[PDB]
């Protein structure tokens, strides 16, 4: 769905994926952390950095069950 | 690696920078490299560099060992440890070995980590040596441990005692259980008894998220824990046991260990359980010793 | 020295001495090892028995030499077993573990004092020079120099050794890489050019193992069979 | 001892240049400074930074320790004898447990009750945690949680007067429908990346909230059997996401919870290693069964259990 340009990575990080053919955050999740290694350059726990980041742009919003409830009502 | 100070002793550093300007580096470029051409060009003494050449081998380089001597050390060294199940050390000719890296190939409920745990449950009690029990699975439950203890031992105490043997150390990445086989490593090399047995289940668990695309350094880093595997197993004298999953040739259509080609040269015995409830079969799908191909009945309930 | 149809008849039917490297290929558990321990026996045990009564090096780069399987193997094929004679006969025998390929490199160079000093020391085992195939190539990056650099430094480092000393070195390589006889090469081409007698190890599915060895220099193709008891390597 | 550097999580690109600048164990790097680093290998001086941080940085806790954490941290029961007797008790936390099992068996039934269940105060014999919902299917109603959590109260009220003891009633005093329902993470979870970016997110999001004592991903097919064709893709993923759980479980000290859907149960024969604990429900003669395919501490069995308008009971 969303680019990685609008994740919140670097030019310098985009363009390295840019290369690989990877430009969705689906493309970039699918890869494992290791093979993101190299694709995005960084070390591992700096793709999980990543994998973090743009995790929290395509990741569901928390929502307590009184909140369902509530939001119900 | 790399020609620093403290790497021999009468090694400068002034001329350290004097076979960096020669592209000398490291301790192979040294060595590899003519001597008597860099003395000349460096202006450093060739008797020097003659006898920088020789510590600097002596130092990196593993020295043979005769076969007499090592026949005779591995004679009161080497250790067949009983796995608690007579009817799989009949298989493993009288149990597991020392120096060896186990490897136990099986699918989802084959016994790999109940195996894993009476021979973790029978060398901390029968053997009283301590385990290092690392799981990437979450297979090692305490309470089954236990179980497996009490059917052997039913003194309180020593139940409790065999169980403080048994080291639980969880790990479900590849660095982590690199981590923890270097830690252990440096444990041993810097030694109350030592660690005797080790349990890595599963290596499948942690290597396949590795293997996946045109990617090659989930091999590396598979043969990374295999070389940690094996130097923990050979050099420091333990019975490293490992568990690995079973699947299913692509072209042949046959059940093989997991973990791709790469990885099925690394176990120096390798037993195949397969359901035939408790009941299973052992195959011994790789030995050095015995042939390939026979296979005993194996039970749980029975430990 | 001793010629290669004298060390192993049955795999040297042809005449093929003084620097000859051979190849060992093939999938885990196919007798490459098995085959060495043969190669071993045969060396280290004495005349009298009819072995060649010579020095024996092995470079156990994959930790899998299993000395106990080797004891099993020799007092087999000795008339007279005998915890002397199991002595004697492991006393030509010398192995040395390498962890790296750099370690290996070292060990090489190393080697050069102990051959000055034991002229006996004709046959030499390298099982396996495939062990460190992926730590080298993921540490080379894209470059394949950076890659093969340690391996060929070891190749050039063997070529030397084995031209120097008349040395025959058995060393052994893993099929860790899928079909282009399944053989897809992936050492380095200085390792490569040095191989003479390369032999494929396969494993017919029970006991029988099937050996195809082929001359480089004249690319002809022999089909041997064996089996591995307890006594080592029979050939069928 | 000399720790190589492939061992080490570092960057490719940075190990290639350490290699190819003669540096290959950990030892070597520990005496260079990160500025010299960079001089020394041409990596820039975050990465040097980065790269001997990652070097220095690199429980070991006895089975007996262990034993008693597995007691002091209780097993989230199900509400069924039956099931939590072949369970040891019930969920084992620090552990991955895997409800396989056709359509409209009830595995969200188990995961719904599981959520309450955790809820349970320490002196009732429950964890006195919360649950964490990683919902794909859609198949979360809250209002039969709703149900499930009143069920709850009333059967821990009527334990909560025949010992003749307030001593329990007071840990009931938080037991409400309110804290029930606010202590349930519920994450809709459409895709499988948008599932897979909620796993990464998860380490995060219990530090924060340590309560967590329950992880329920219900399912981990849907996803995974949706959009999504390519089997190798799907065995990696799965392979991947089985580690994340186990630790997540392992490190968070609480049970994960995953649903599959019968096809043997789904996602190939490598999933049937991802969890510890496997279960199977399936039906025989219009009964409810579940059968325990898979334990390190139980052997297989089958029990049967009925989803009664008051909760998963026996
Ligand atoms: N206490 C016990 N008594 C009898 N049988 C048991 C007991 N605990 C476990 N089992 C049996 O052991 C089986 C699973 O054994 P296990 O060693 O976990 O297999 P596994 O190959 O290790 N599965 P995995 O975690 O993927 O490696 C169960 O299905 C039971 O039949
Ligand atoms: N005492 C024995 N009797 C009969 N067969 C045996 C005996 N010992 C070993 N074998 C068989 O000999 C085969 C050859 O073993 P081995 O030489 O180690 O294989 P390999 O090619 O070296 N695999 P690898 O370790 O990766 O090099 C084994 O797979 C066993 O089946
Ligand atoms: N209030 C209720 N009364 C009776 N039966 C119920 C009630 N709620 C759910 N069930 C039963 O529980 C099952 C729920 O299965 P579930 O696991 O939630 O769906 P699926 O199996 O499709 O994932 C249904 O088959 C239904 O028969
Ligand atoms: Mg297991
Ligand atoms: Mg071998």
């Amino acid at each position: 769905s969303k680019k990685l340009k609008r994740v919140g990575l670097s030019q310098e990080l985009c363009d390295r994926l840019s290369r690989h053919q990877i430009l969705t955050c689906q493309d970039f999740l699918c890869l494992s952390p290791l093979e993101l290694m190299k694709v995005t350059g960084l070390s591992y726990r700096g793709v999980h950095e990543l994998l973090c980041m743009v995790s929290r742009a395509c990741a569901p919003k928390m929502q307590t069950a009184y909140g369902i409830k509530a939001q119900r009502s | 690696g790399v020609l620093r100070v403290g790497l021999c002793p009468g090694l400068t550093e002034e001329m350290i920078q004097l076979l960096r300007s020669h592209r000398i580096k490291t301790v192979v470029d040294l060595v590899s490299a003519d001597l008597e051409e860099v003395a000349q060009k460096c202006g450093l003494s060739y008797k020097a560099l003659v006898a920088l050449r020789r510590v600097l081998l002596a130092q990196f380089s593993a020295f043979p060992v005769n076969g007499a001597d090592l026949y005779e050390e591995l004679k009161t060294s080497t250790a067949i440890l009983s796995t608690g199940i007579g009817s799989l050390d009949k298989l493993l000719d009288a149990g597991l070995y020392t120096g060896e890296v186990t490897e136990i190939v099986g699918g989802p409920g084959s016994g790999k980590t109940q195996v894993c745990l009476c021979m973790a449950a029978n060398v901390a009690h029968g053997l009283q040596q301590n385990v290092l029990y690392v799981d990437s699975n979450g297979g090692l439950t305490a309470s089954r441990l236990l179980q497996l203890l009490q059917a052997k031992t039913q003194d309180e105490e020593e139940q409790a005692e065999a169980l403080r043997r048994i080291q639980v150390v969880h790990a479900f990445d590849i660095f982590q259980m690199l981590d923890v086989l270097q830690e252990l490593r440096g444990t041993v090399a810097q030694q109350s008894g030592t660690v005797k047995v080790v349990v890595v289940d599963s290596v499948t668990a942690v290597v396949s998220p590795l293997l996946g695309g045109q990617q090659r350094e989930g091999l590396a880093l598979m043969m990374q824990l295999a070389r940690e595997l094996k130097t923990l197993a050979r050099d420091l004298g333990m019975a490293v046991v490992v568990t690995n999953h079973i699947t299913r040739d692509r072209d042949s259509g046959r059940l093989k260990p997991a973990l791709g080609r790469s990885w099925s040269f690394v176990p120096s015995t390798r037993i195949l359980l397969d359901t035939i409830g408790g009941r299973r079969m052992a195959c011994l799908a790789k030995s050095s010793r015995q042939p390939t191909g026979f296979q005993e009945m194996v039970d749980i309930g029975t430990w | 020295r001793s010629s290669l149809k004298e060390i192993e008849p049955n795999l040297f039917a042809d005449e093929d001495v003084h620097g000859d490297i051979l190849e060992f290929h093939g999938p885990e558990g196919t007798g490459k090892t098995e085959m060495l321990y043969h190669l071993t026996a045969r060396c280290i045990l004495p005349k009298s028995e009819g072995g060649l009564e010579v020095e024996v090096l092995f470079i156990d780069t994959d930790y899998h030499f299993d000395m106990l399987r080797l004891v099993t193997i020799l007092e087999h094929r000795l008339s007279q077993s005998s915890e002397e004679i199991i002595k004697y006969c492991l006393g030509r025998f010398f192995l040395v573990y390498c962890s790296s390929s750099t370690h290996l490199l070292l060990t090489l160079y190393s080697l050069e004092s102990m051959f000055c000093s034991h002229p006996s020391l004709c046959l030499l085992i390298l099982d396996s020079l495939s062990a460190f195939y992926w730590i080298d190539r993921v540490n080379g990056g894209e470059s394949v120099n950076l890659q093969e650099s340690t391996l060929r430094k070891c190749s050039q480092c063997l070529e030397k050794l084995v031209n120097d000393y008349r040395l025959v070195l058995f060393a052994t390589t893993q099929t860790i890489m899928q079909k282009a006889i399944d053989y897809r090469p992936y050492l380095c081409k200085a390792w490569q050019q040095l191989v003479k007698h390369r032999m494929f190890f396969s494993k017919q599915d029970s006991n029988q193992f099937s050996l195809v060895s082929r001359c480089l220099k004249s690319n002809s193709l022999k089909k041997h069979f064996f089996i591995i008891g307890e006594s080592g390597v029979e050939f069928c | 001892m000399q720790r190589d550097l492939v061992s080490f999580p570092l960057s490719p690109a940075v190990r290639v240049k350490l290699v190819s600048a003669g540096f290959q164990t950990a030892e070597e790097l520990l005496e260079v400074k990160p500025s010299e680093l960079s001089k020394e290998v041409g990596i820039s001086k975050a990465e040097a930074l980065e790269t001997l941080q990652i070097i220095r940085r690199e429980k070991k806790c006895t089975a007996l320790e262990l034993l008693e954490q597995e007691h002091t941290q209780g097993f989230i029961i199900t509400f069924c004898s039956a099931l939590d007797d072949i369970l040891g008790g019930g969920v084992p936390l620090m552990k991955t447990t895997e409800i396989c099992g056709a359509p409209g068996v009830g595995k969200t039934q188990l995961c719904m009750q599981l959520a309450v269940d955790v809820q349970i105060p320490e002196c009732f014999g429950g964890v006195a945690g919360e649950a964490v919902f990683i919902d794909t299917e859609g198949s979360f109603m809250v209002d039969r949680v709703v149900d499930l959590a009143t069920a709850c109260i009333q059967h821990l009220q009527l334990i909560a007067e025949k010992h003749k003891g307030e001593e329990h009633r007071k840990a009931l005093e938080d037991f409400t429908l309110d804290n029930i329902l606010s202590h349930i993470y519920y994450f809709r979870c459409r895709d499988y990346t948008e599932l897979l970016a909620q796993v990464y997110l998860l380490p995060d999001f219990l530090s924060e909230h340590s309560k967590v004592r329950l992880v329920i991903v219900d399912g981990i097919a849907f996803p995974f059997r949706h959009d999504l064709d390519d089997l190798s893709l799907r065995t990696r993923l799965l392979n991947g996401l089985a580690q994340q759980m186990i630790s997540l479980a392992n490190n968070h000290r609480l049970a994960v919870i995953l649903t599959n859907q019968m096809t043997v149960p789904a996602l190939g024969e490598s999933w049937g290693h991802a969890a510890t604990i496997r279960l199977i429900f399936h039906w025989d003669r219009k009964q409810r069964l579940a059968t325990l395919y898979k334990s390190p501490s139980q052997k297989e069995c089958t029990v049967l259990f009925q989803i009664k308008p008051q909760g998963f009971r026996d």
